[PDB]
């Protein structure tokens, strides 16, 4: 290693080297190898239907032009000589803002092989976007996908498959979403064809099913608990009309503005959801309750009211836990 | 920034030459940065805002134009009667204090026309500007200062906090005219009032950032929620 | 996954159930396939506003609807013509497969109506 | 012929000092200016600046550019701007500004045979504007685009509007929500100072704010809430609970939309006509809520 | 989840052939030679997004010396992912470090050391913030590794704990003065239904008010917190309450 | 300056209508019907009709 | 008042400059070579970003 | 820092349950070592528990759980084979470590329990 030997070798790998040229080119396609290293994803937003990923991309593939002999050890370049060489020009179909990481340097991998081979890395955050179904939200289970694609090349020139199949990618135990859990990922491999021609494609897909600790937290538990104080407005007793008709509506204006509150802080679908379906019937509950209280008042003075009283003390419990039990039974 | 460069020295009756933006990255120019800049930015349309001129003894005019997100610790406790002292530092960044040295100009600080300024919360009372050493690992520096006094003004918090805190605390003693026996109707007000004061001063004090002390309008806040509280309990 | 069965073979309205994850297979398309001949792209249909696309053989001849209630896609034939006699396939396609035309893009498929009128 | 102009252009280009302005030593080069208004998409009193795009245009005369035989204007590709010499025009006033960048640099270059350059850029630049809102809805602001030469005197320089009051076009295209373009004005003036006299132009339109939004926002609200505290005369006088509840109620709704005013606005010092109108009306049902008790 | 953080960045490392001799003064150049130099491709692990600062000119910083050691300095904006323990919030301490690393080069290439020891890092002592306090800092070094190899790694970790004053003059205080006033129902006569029980539904809604006021700022995790846990006995207190004159 | 080429692709997008129908229409009825229900409170209940 | 559209914008032109003889097939040069080529000097009107 | 302790040692369940700063150390890995050679990867849970990795020569016999709040990580092995002899170690990682199967990464470590079939 008088690192002379060194500079004339990488100099003459260069020096006859045109970048516009894929390596075989009119030749058998370049097979470029790829794998992922996940470092994390940091946001799953259902306003924006997209998602943060952070990763370490790496692709791999074979250039005679670039073979050596002599050293008989892999060569770790300087990043920059990544400016010198033919790169394929993959893409992320599906992605609405990516960029690569840029401090202290531009943090790029470009390491040689004695045989021409060419591995590159990159450190990629990606926003990519994740179509998702809120018909069971919030007990929902979302597929997002990454698509990996040649942009220029078609599969005459280009091909891609995944180092080391199944175990190509990996850091999927690293992501710590609170709101989400990965319970699978899947890898696809397959050609795609358009009007050009066809084009390479890889696949990695994730599921993640949501969290329901935070929901019954914030929105049922104050849906019931609004209930029962509805229900408190049968046990006082028929006269005291202000008392009873407070209580109905201060339980009708809480549901409303629990309402407004849920439904401000997501996506405009035109769909129900499961959490508008339970609200619903909450509702429509301490509404039963404000009539049945009105419908009393009707009967008494103004026109027996004991037994109503109990009758509805008796089954407003029953048929809310009924409703509780189906529903839940429904949507698990 | 002006300095002398015996390199650049041309003779011929030509007395000052105008250098485009190209000769701005040919020559040398000072590496001075903002200390204290959280996010600066220089202005590139139509053409890169900046402008160079050569003298022919030698001398070299830099000249820039920079918007610049300077940090400014607040001490909030007289808030919003607190008076601030803001600084602008500035340096540079490679070369210590035997390698580049800084100079104020007679008359460095220019402000044109303060009412064209885009302050509206505060007053621009004064500036002032310092000049130090500052030790730190790769060598001593000299940091150039300029102090900007700004003192805030009373109108949106009045307006908003103060007289509404009053007149609901008049609120709470209208309770007192009423009878005795209308006990839903004084209970109401007293319930309320104390709702009341509640809201205004999380709206009062969601106006700053979460410091961990007290201010004036907080303990103007408390002192009128005491009042409502104590005719309630009354 | 996605499970489809088209059914329902000259005012003829065929009419292609599926059943399972059809969220993730938005798009949906009908295709021909005569005896002997190559298949080829009679029409495509879009989930959720039934954004219609057609081939220019077909085109104001042939029409495509969508329920999204039954989950049912309708191919109702018009002005038909004895060219018209072919193995009608119903296909689902997912959110980034790339051009209509083209049955390779096509995860699943249904089994074929024949039509012979 | 097509070659003939084909090292036609060549031979301009060639020997071209990119450095020196046109009549270095001569009289200054006088530098007329357009601009066409595409839109003014934003006018925010919170951040107090509007964002204008425009086609930015600059006429001016180069000797050393000049051409003969070739009877027609050279439309050139806009990187050839990076060889000719250009003014270097600036806004005073603006805060963040591009050209945009798609498909290619939105940039123009025209030669003509005697030597004028036409330089065309389009430009979105976010200007700031000072907003007396003191007479809020009902105000009438003055917003402008202050047009400098960064390092040329008078002496070197010369800016003007060309066809006078004709130069700026687009001004009807202008369509804002909760605005109108009144008037537009175009001025010319030179700033003095000991160090030399420099160039300056100003487009200034006055902005009119439409107040139906506002009728339907604050006041008629405040209308309804006081006539909510006036229907509490016609409640008895032995309703304890009616009374105080309603005007209570009034008063807390008061001071409600109060808070919702002001949500998107800065935090002026001075009070507004909305100030003034809902301080009236909270008067109005605190005083009836007094009467009662 | 994120710290934002400002710094300059210092490295030292001797290079051979930029050694010089008869020049007895250390030589400060232009930072634009930085180009025409190896410099280590260091990189923070956890970064979510930085930048170097560029007014007037790229703050970076080349020295060299006569031996051959060079001296790099960048000023760094950088924010780092800091995840979170929110269970004792807002009685809680976390620990927030930032991973630096080498990207290309394993450790037979580069070694990596905290130049000064412990002493390393400076200025952490004069950092304040409304919210937290500095409690700690340390410096580890380690070896990671991966699949392709061993690649060195620094680590400069710090031990920030809340300042409770905010919540207890916005959350706590509140809410026990709201208790408080809810228990005046008792001492109110029993006949005045009106009263009692509309003293009851606006404790209650003050305790839901006050309850949604909170959780906005906080991200959207499953688990209970203390601030919770706290609320939710003020709100079964109030409840109780109104349960008592029913 | 003078006559330029121009393209042009044009989309007419139709709203659903579904969210506004659960968001805005739906609670106006309710409220209104509790509007109404006070007609079936008797008199003499100012504070509770009120 | 504006929407976001993400496409695949295709120009077809031809430049008589470019015509080579020999190599019968395409030539899907890399994309660094368009800065060596004239472009249509196309844009969007009424884009804002 | 966290201190592990294990138990256990048909099918045979053993349990490692941690103390200390388990939030720091995410990642819980189960590993394995026979006389003669080195410690060897076995299977690693995350804090979430939904992922979940394993070696090459232990897929579907062995199985990994992660019981929170009692804050405990199980390792049922299923169809013991003469070679599944060895001591099992429990071991915890750091956030930003990298590479499960590389024991150098981990910090803390279990007793050992020995299992013999
Ligand atoms: C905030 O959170 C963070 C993250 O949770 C938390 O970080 C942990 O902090 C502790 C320190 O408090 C770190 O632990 C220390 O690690 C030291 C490094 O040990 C590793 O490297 C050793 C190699 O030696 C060389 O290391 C470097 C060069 O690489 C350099 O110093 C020298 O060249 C040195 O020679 C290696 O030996 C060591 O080996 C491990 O494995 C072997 C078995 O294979 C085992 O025998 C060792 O004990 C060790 O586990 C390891 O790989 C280490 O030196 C240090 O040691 C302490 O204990 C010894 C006595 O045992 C004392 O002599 C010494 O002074 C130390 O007290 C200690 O182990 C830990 O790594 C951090 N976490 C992570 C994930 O990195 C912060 O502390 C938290 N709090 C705050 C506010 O910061
Ligand atoms: C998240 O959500 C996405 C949304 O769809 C899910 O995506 C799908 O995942 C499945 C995996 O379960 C993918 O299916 C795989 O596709 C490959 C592609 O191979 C292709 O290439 C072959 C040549 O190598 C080619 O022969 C194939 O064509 C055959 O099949 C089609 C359809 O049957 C037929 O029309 C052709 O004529 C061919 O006969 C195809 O072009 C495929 O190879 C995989 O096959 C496996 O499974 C089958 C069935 O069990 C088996 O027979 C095979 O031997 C092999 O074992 C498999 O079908 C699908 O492509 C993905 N969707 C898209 C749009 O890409 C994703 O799974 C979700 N992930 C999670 C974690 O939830
Ligand atoms: C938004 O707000 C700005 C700031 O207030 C307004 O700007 C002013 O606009 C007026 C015009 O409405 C400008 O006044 C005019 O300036 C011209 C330039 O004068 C040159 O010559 C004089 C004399 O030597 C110099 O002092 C000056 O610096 C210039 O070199 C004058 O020519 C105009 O003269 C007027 O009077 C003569 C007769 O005396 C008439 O013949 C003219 O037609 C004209 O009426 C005039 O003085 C003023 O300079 C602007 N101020 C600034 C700071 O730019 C905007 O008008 C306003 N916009 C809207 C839409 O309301
Ligand atoms: C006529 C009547 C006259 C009454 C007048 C009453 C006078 C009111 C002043 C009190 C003392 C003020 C000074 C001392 C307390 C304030 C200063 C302080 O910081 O206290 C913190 C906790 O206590 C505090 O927040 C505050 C404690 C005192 C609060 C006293 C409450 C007053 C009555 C409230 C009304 C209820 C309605 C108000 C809410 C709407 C300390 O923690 P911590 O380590 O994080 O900081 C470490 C550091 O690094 C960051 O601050
Ligand atoms: C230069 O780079 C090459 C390419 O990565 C390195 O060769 C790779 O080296 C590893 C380590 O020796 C080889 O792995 C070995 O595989 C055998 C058989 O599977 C296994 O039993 C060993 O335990 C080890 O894992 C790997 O096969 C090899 N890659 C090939 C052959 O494609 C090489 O070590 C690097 N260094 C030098 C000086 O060349
Ligand atoms: C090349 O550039 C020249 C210069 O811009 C173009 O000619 C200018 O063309 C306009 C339009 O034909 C002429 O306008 C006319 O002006 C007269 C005099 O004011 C007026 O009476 C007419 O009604 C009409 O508006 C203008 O005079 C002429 N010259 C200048 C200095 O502007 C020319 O069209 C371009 N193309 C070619 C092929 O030359
Ligand atoms: C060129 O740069 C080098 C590197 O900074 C300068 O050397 C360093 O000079 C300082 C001050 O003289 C030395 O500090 C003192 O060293 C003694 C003995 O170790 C110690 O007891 C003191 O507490 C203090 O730290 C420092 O050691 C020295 N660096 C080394 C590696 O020895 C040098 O002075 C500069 N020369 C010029 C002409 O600028
Ligand atoms: C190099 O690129 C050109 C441009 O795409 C390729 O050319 C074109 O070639 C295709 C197939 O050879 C022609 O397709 C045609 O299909 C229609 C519909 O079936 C049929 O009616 C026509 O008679 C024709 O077969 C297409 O028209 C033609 N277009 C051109 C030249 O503008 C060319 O094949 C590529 N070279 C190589 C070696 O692949
Ligand atoms: C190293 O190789 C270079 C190749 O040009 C040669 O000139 C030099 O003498 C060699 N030196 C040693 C020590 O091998
Ligand atoms: C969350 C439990 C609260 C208990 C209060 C008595």
């Amino acid at each position: 290693g008088n690192m002379s030997f060194v500079k004339e070798t990488v100099d003459k790998l260069l020096k006859g080297y045109d970048i516009r040229l894929r390596p075989d080119f009119g030749g058998p396609p370049v097979c470029v190898g790829m794998n992922i290293d996940i470092a994390s994803i940091d946001m799953v937003s259902e306003v924006n239907m997209d998602y943060t990923l952070t990763m370490y991309f790496q692709q791999y593939w074979r250039d005679k032009r670039l073979a050596y002999s002599g050293i008989p050890l892999n060569l770790t370049l300087d990043n920059r000589v990544a400016d010198q060489l033919w790169v394929p020009d993959t893409y992320f179909l599906n992605d609405k803002k990516s960029f690569v990481h840029g401090v202290t340097v531009k943090n790029r991998m470009i390491r040689l092989h004695p045989d021409g081979t060419v591995l590159y890395g990159l450190r990629i955050t990606t926003t990519a976007a994740c179509m998702m179904d809120l018909r069971r939200y919030p007990l929902d289970e979302q597929n997002c996908t990454l698509e990996i694609e040649s942009y220029g090349y078609t599969t005459d020139d280009i091909e891609f498959y995944w180092r080391g199949g199944d175990k190509a990618v990996t850091g999927v135990e690293r992501i710590e979403l609170p709101q989400f859990s990965i319970v699978e990922h899947r890898l696809v491999s397959r050609n795609v064809v358009f009007a050009t021609g066809a084009y390479p494609r890889l696949s990695l897909s994730f599921r993640l099913k949501r969290n329901i600790g935070y929901f019954i937290l914030q929105t049922y538990m104050p849906s019931i608990l609004i209930t029962i104080l509805s229900w408190v407005s049968f046990w006082i007793n028929y006269d005291a009309s202000a008392a009873r008709v407070a209580l109905g509506i201060t339980t009708v204006l809480t549901m409303t503005t629990i309402n407004t509150h849920l439904r401000e802080t997501l996506p405009k679908i035109p769909y129900v959801k499961a959490i508008d379906m339970y609200l619903m019937g909450c509702f429509v509950f301490v509404f039963l309750a404000l009539l049945e209280y009105a419908f009393v008042n009707y009967i008494f003075f103004g026109r027996d009211v004991n037994a109503i009283d109990r009758w509805s003390r008796i089954v407003f419990p029953f048929t809310f836990s009924l409703f509780n039990l189906v529903y839940w039974l429904y949507y698990v | 920034q002006t300095w002398y460069d015996r390199r650049l020295k041309f003779n011929s009756t030509i007395k000052v030459l105008r250098l485009n933006s190209n000769m701005v990255g040919k020559i040398w120019i000072p590496d001075t940065f903002f200390r204290n800049s959280k996010k600066a930015d220089a202005h590139w349309i139509t053409t890169p805002n900046r402008m160079l001129r050569i003298w022919n003894d030698g001398r070299v005019l830099y000249t820039l134009r920079l918007t610049i997100d300077a940090e400014c610790q607040l001490q909030l406790h007289n808030f919003p009667m607190d008076e601030h002292s803001c600084p602008l530092e500035f340096s540079s960044y490679g070369y210590p204090r035997e390698e580049i040295v800084y100079q104020w100009k007679r008359s460095s600080v220019e402000v044109g026309d303060t009412r064209s300024w885009r302050l509206y919360q505060f007053s621009f009372v004064g500036l002032r500007n310092t000049t130090e050493v500052v030790k730190t690992t790769s060598g001593d520096y000299v940091v150039m200062s300029v102090y900007f006094d700004l003192s805030r003004r009373m109108g949106y918090f009045t307006i908003q906090t103060y007289i509404p805190c009053t007149l609901i605390v008049v609120l709470s003693w209208v309770s007192f005219w009423i009878n005795k026996d209308a006990v839903p109707a004084r209970t109401s007000l007293g319930i309320t009032t104390v709702l009341t004061m509640t809201t205004l001063s999380t709206i009062a004090r969601k106006s700053l950032p979460k410091v961990s002390y007290v201010t004036a309008m907080d303990l103007f806040v408390s002192v009128c929620f005491i009042f409502v509280f104590s005719a309630l309990v009354e | 996954q996605v499970q489809l069965v088209e059914s329902g073979g000259g005012s003829l309205r065929l009419s292609c159930a599926a059943s399972g994850h059809t969220f993730n297979y938005p798009i949906m398309g009908w295709f021909r396939q005569a005896p002997g001949k190559e298949r080829e792209f009679v029409g495509a249909i879009s989930w959720s506003g039934g954004s219609t696309s057609y081939a220019d053989s077909v085109k104001d001849r042939f029409t495509i609807s969508r329920d999204n209630a039954k989950n049912t896609v309708y191919l109702e034939m018009n002005n038909l013509k004895p060219e018209d006699t072919a193995v009608y396939y119903c296909a689902a396609k997912g959110r980034y497969s790339g051009g209509l035309y083209y049955p390779t893009n096509y995860d699943y498929w249904g089994q074929g109506t024949q039509v012979t009128v």
